[PDB]
């Protein structure tokens, strides 16, 4: 739509579309 | 055109042609380097 | 086993072609220890000659303070005649 | 800054002082001294602050510039802004004061508003104490790719980081100064004409004024037949490089650690090593554990001390006086009627599971002057940064255990407590016993457990110049290759690793670490020496393996026909290997589409066990959120009835 809906702590609500979008060396 | 600015050049900014007393090499930079490159 | 008698040297393009030779001769199972056994040649080798590097066994070859001295004077001169005028900036860059 | 190289925490301590002097008014538009100490703010979780006159607390810097807030030392480190938009004229820097000053501002629109900043805001960090040096380069870093010309003597062009903020986040150069505008400084000497006053030649350039003087970094050490003014030099000017003549040069650059970071400056023969190796060095003494004992390096740069008085790691005395009793856990320094208690750390946790701990280096009865050293902390000797050992290290094959950067070394290295280091593990029992993350509680409080750590199959060492190894393999000292001396090696590197890499200045460091050790030398160069001769580092090296070689009665230390290498011989069978081998004693520190390949090989099975379904049961249901549903049919190739999955 645009500007999407945001909450209180200015994050973008995320919507089902977005959803759905140690080695050792041995010689012998 | 290039005869008023060549006369204001002269009254108002002092413009002269002086001599150029160029060295051979100097002399042979600005008649070759008009033909081209190489 | 038929196999050639090389008798100049093995360098790392050589083996190469000698493995896959094998390859289409032997089989990989034959060339699998093959190359267990040449693998364990190589390193074996490697540590009784003990190849290394010091400050005298990097080379410059004999002719380069010639070269250089020669590059330095051509560029000294013609910075000399840049400053007269008598060649212009893009002359002295390509230079 | 005009004549010596300014303290490392300058730029943090100056600036804090700005915040309480200037900017405190500035943003109201009385200050108490706390009422705990800053040991206490660490044993009791507290915050080390001060009181404003009661609007709040205002957290206080410590001289090393950095701050402790619930007990955690925290270090807020330097931004840089936009004020060619990468010229750094164009740019500017906000420090401490920038950004303390700001909270003030936002708390005034006053102790939440700063626990919250030090705690959430990306520019406060965890300050890194995994050995001296992490901890005073931490506060020297820029945060934002490429070099720019107006860096040079500002921001050092190696030291950056690796993976992909690389070129985002820097450092400042040694003699760099934070100017009045936010600018970065950095000294340059000025050549003056003959009639001027001149009382300090040494002056600060602002990146804006950099470009319009004609700066040099050659010598005048040329003449031919006619004067000095008239040899040619190379320059800098308006971005770019020339030649010409003295008598045109403006400035010249005299420091010889301008240009560079703090990393790359404690690497000996530098200019012998590619510039990325150099790189990969800084990040490697940044990963040095201190080790239980400590020992300064045969070859550094001379830096070292540099590091060590700014780290705040060792003990300084604050006052002159004479030492009258000296222990474990304190010294006692009296002078002009004024006697002095000062505690000494001992097997002190850090933040990354390093042991701290302090040494006294006075005896009863010695005068002290104001500013000098009294007890080593970790990973310092004397006075000096030391991060590793001095051990004799032989570069050859050895049957593919060194194979790539594997590293082969000595039992005696583990028996001799060589590289064993002390790691101190706090988890949140009785005093003193063996729990079973084996290892001896220590301290309880939370509940400190201490492990002495040998070196191991595994663990990784690296030299100062990018030479980085794991070990692969232990040998008896009998097994070992073994010098003219009958000395056994007490590591063996890869040939190999050296050319490809291009880092030559290790050859030059071991060669001359064995040179010193026989002569009982210690040497400390600064970079690029060839700027007083050709081959000048070639010339040190072999001179003093001569005069060692010479003054010890040990010719194999000095070769004519190959100096450097000598003949070595196999300890398994007592024979001399082919070739002549470089031997040396350097310094070493120790440190802390497969679904498609299966589809290539035509595993299924495989493929289907290592995928196992909840996965698929899942996506369902979140398709059917969307009004969408996703049915599996079965349709039988005998009798062609259709079966729905139970999905």
């Amino acid at each position: 739509r645009g500007q999407p809906m945001r909450d209180g702590h200015n994050k973008v609500y995320k919507s089902f579309s977005d959803v759905i979008e140690v080695i050792v060396v041995g010689p012998s | 055109t290039e005869d008023e600015a060549r006369r204001r050049n002269w009254i108002e900014r002092g413009w002269a042609p002086w001599e150029e007393i160029l060295t051979p090499e100097a002399d042979f930079a600005r008649k070759s380097l008009n033909e081209g490159e190489e | 086993a038929n196999l050639v008698f090389h008798n100049k040297v093995i360098d790392g393009t050589a083996i190469k072609r000698l493995i896959s030779r094998l390859i289409d001769h032997f089989g990989m199972a034959y060339t699998s220890h093959i190359l267990d056994q040449v693998k364990t040649l190589g390193f074996q080798q490697a540590t009784a000659t003990s190849i290394s590097l010091g400050i005298d066994d990097l080379l410059t070859i004999p002719s380069k303070g010639w070269l250089v001295q020669d590059a330095e004077q051509q560029s000294l001169i013609l910075e000399k005649h840049h400053h007269y005028g008598n060649v212009h900036a893009v002359e002295k860059l390509r230079q | 800054g005009t004549s010596t190289i300014p303290g490392f925490n300058q730029i943090q301590f100056e600036g804090f002082y700005r915040f309480i002097d200037q900017g405190l008014i500035e943003e109201l538009s009385q200050l108490v001294e706390p009422l705990i100490k800053e040991r206490d703010a660490v044993y009791e979780s507290l915050t080390y602050s001060s009181e404003l006159y009661f609007i709040g607390n205002i957290p206080l810097m410590n001289s090393l510039g950095t701050f402790i807030v619930n007990g955690i030392y925290r270090v807020v480190i330097n931004q840089i802004l936009q004020s060619d938009m990468n010229h750094l004229k164009n740019k500017r820097i906000r420090s401490v004061a920038d950004l303390l000053q700001d909270q003030l501002g936002l708390a005034l629109a006053l102790t939440t508003t700063y626990e919250s900043f030090f705690g959430l805001h990306p520019l406060s960090q965890v300050l890194d104490r995994t050995n001296p040096l992490t901890q005073i380069v931490h506060g020297r870093k820029l945060s934002y790719r490429d070099i720019h010309p107006s860096h040079y003597g500002r921001i050092c062009p190696i030291d950056t980081s690796e993976g992909i903020n690389v070129g985002l986040i820097g450092s400042l150069s040694i003699h760099a100064r934070i100017g009045d505008w936010g600018s970065l400084e950095s000294p340059f000497y000025e050549l003056v004409e003959k009639s001027k006053k001149a009382q300090i030649r040494m002056l600060f350039l602002s990146p804006s004024q950099d470009e319009y003087y004609m700066i040099a970094a050659g010598n005048s050490l040329a003449l031919n037949r006619g004067i000095q003014e008239e040899q040619v030099v190379p320059a800098r000017y308006r971005q770019e490089f020339l030649t010409i003549a003295w008598e045109e040069v403006h400035l010249r650059s005299i420091f010889p650690f301008q240009y560079f970071s703090i990393g790359a400056s404690l690497i000996p023969f530098i200019e012998h090593n590619d510039a990325n190796r150099a790189l990969m060095s800084s990040n490697m003494q940044r990963q040095a554990v201190p080790l239980s004992r400590s020992e300064k390096c045969i070859v550094g740069t001379g830096l070292e001390r540099q590091v060590a008085l700014d780290s705040g790691v060792p003990a300084i005395a604050e006052h002159e006086g004479k030492i009258l009793y000296t222990d474990t856990e304190k010294i006692i320094l009296s002078g002009n009627e004024n006697t002095l208690s000062i505690p000494l750390i001992m097997y002190q946790r850090s933040n990354k599971n390093t042991c701290m701990h302090q040494k006294p280096q006075v005896r009863r009865g010695k005068c002290i002057k104001k500013g000098q050293i009294l007890a080593d902390g970790a990973a310092t000797v004397g006075g000096e940064l030391a991060l590793g050992k001095n051990v004799l290290v032989a570069y050859m094959p050895w049957e593919g255990y060194n194979f790539e950067d594997a590293v082969l070394i000595s039992e005696c290295l583990v028996y001799g407590d060589i590289y064993t280091s002390f790691h101190i593990r706090k988890y949140e029992v009785m005093l003193g016993s063996w729990v079973e993350g084996r290892g001896r509680v220590i301290d309880v409080r939370r509940v400190y457990i201490s492990q002495k750590r040998e070196i191991k199959v595994g663990d990784k060492v690296a030299g100062r110049h990018g030479n980085k190894g794991i070990i692969s393999k232990i040998l008896p000292r009998q097994d070992m290759p073994y010098l003219q001396d009958g000395r056994p090696v007490d590591m063996v590197f890869n040939p190999l690793g050296v050319p490809s890499r291009m880092n030559v200045g290790q050859i030059f460091e071991c060669s001359l670490g064995l040179a010193g050790s026989l002569l009982d030398r210690h040497y400390r160069i600064a970079p690029f020496d060839e700027r007083y001769e050709q081959e000048a580092s070639r010339k040190l090296v072999f001179s003093e393996l001569y005069e060692a070689s010479k003054q010890t009665a040990n010719p194999w230390v000095f070769e004519p026909e190959y100096p450097g290498k000598s003949r070595i011989f196999d300890g398994r069978t007592g024979d001399p290997f082919e070739q002549p081998v470089i031997i040396g004693k350097p310094y070493i520190l120790k440190l802390i589409m497969e679904v498609w390949a299966l589809e290539g090989f035509g595993v299924a099975h495989i493929l289907q066990e290592m995928l196992t379904p909840e996965s698929f049961r899942l996506l369902v249901r979140e398709l059917r959120s969307l009004a969408l549903e996703l049915n599996h049919f079965l349709v039988s190739e005998k009798n062609f009835q259709i079966n729905r999955k139970e999905v």
